[PDB]
């Protein structure tokens, strides 16, 4: 659902 | 194939974006698309969060990365139809561009 960046 | 905002009921948007600003306390919730007319690929995901120390820049750099666009194609963001700065935060566009239902909506092409 959501990509996360880091 | 269909812009995220027109595809999901408010409720179920501005419920999320919330959902959202609780969990995460310097994350930014973005929707980025497509632009209509731009040959460059279509994305799998269109849904991010984004580090709040994140500039635009940073996030083309990421965009780039998912769509494996080679660095002589050109892309552009774009927020209220409009190329923010690379230079600028995310966070700030966001506090400046988001969208009643929570979410800030950014459209890229090149072509």
């Amino acid at each position: 659902s959501w990509q996360a960046i880091q | 194939k269909s812009t995220f905002k027109s595809e999901y009921p408010f409720e179920k948007r501005k419920a999320e974006s919330e959902r959202i600003a609780d969990r995460f306390k310097n994350r930014i919730p973005v929707i980025c698309e497509k632009a209509e007319k731009s040959d460059i690929p279509e994305i799998d995901k269109r849904k991010y969060l984004v580090p709040a120390d994140l500039t635009v820049g940073q996030f083309v750099y990421v965009i780039r990365k998912r769509i494996m666009l080679p660095p002589e194609k050109a892309i552009f963001i774009f927020v209220n139809d409009t190329l923010p700065p690379t230079a600028a935060l995310m966070s700030a566009i966001y506090q400046e561009h988001k969208d009643k239902d929570g979410f800030l909506y950014v459209t890229y092409s090149g072509e």
